[PDB]
Order: structure tokens, then sequence, then C-alpha cells
């Protein structure tokens, strides 16, 4: 997830389907 | 079974609008239909 290279270079990763306990963080469905 | 087919590369993505948001939209539409009628669809309620 990125706001666009024209405005920023920060990105966020989303691992679709894991519980994120085998790899800020916010646990989602 | 979802956790018998997910082990073959298949993944079920959750919808954007959850059941609670759809229920809130339905309740808002019902309240607008009961109180205002057809005025809340064209302009103000
Ligand atoms: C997922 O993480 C939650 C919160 O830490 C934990 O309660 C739960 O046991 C975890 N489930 C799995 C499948 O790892």
């Amino acid at each position: 997830i990125t706001p666009g290279t024209n405005t920023s270079n920060q990105v966020a990763v989303l691992y679709q389907g894991v519980n994120c306990t085998e790899v800020n963080v916010f646990q989602t469905r | 079974l979802i956790c018998a087919q997910k082990f073959k590369g298949l993944t079920v993505l959750p919808p954007l609008l959850t059941d609670e948001m759809i229920a809130q939209y339905t309740s808002a539409l019902l309240a607008g239909t009961i109180t205002s009628g057809w005025t809340f669809g064209a302009g103000p309620a």
C-alpha cells in the first residue's frame, strides 16, 4: 500500500491470510 | 471446508464492507424511508 510515488516513498506491507505471529503492527481480519 | 482448500493456494478475501456496515446502511435507508419518505433521496431529508 503506497500513497503514490509522486507524493511519498513510504509503503506498508499486508500479509493476506496470516496471524502475523510467525514473521507499528495492527492485526486485522 | 475452508481450511482444507486453503492449503492448495486458494484464499478467500474478506469483503470491504462488513455485515455491520451493511446493517447500518440498511437501518439508515429504512429510517429515511419511514421518517422522510422519498425526500431523502432527491435532496434533504
Ligand atoms: C493470533 O494472534 C492472537 C493474538 O496474539 C492469538 O490470540 C491467537 O492465538 C493467534 N492465532 C493463531 C492461529 O496463531
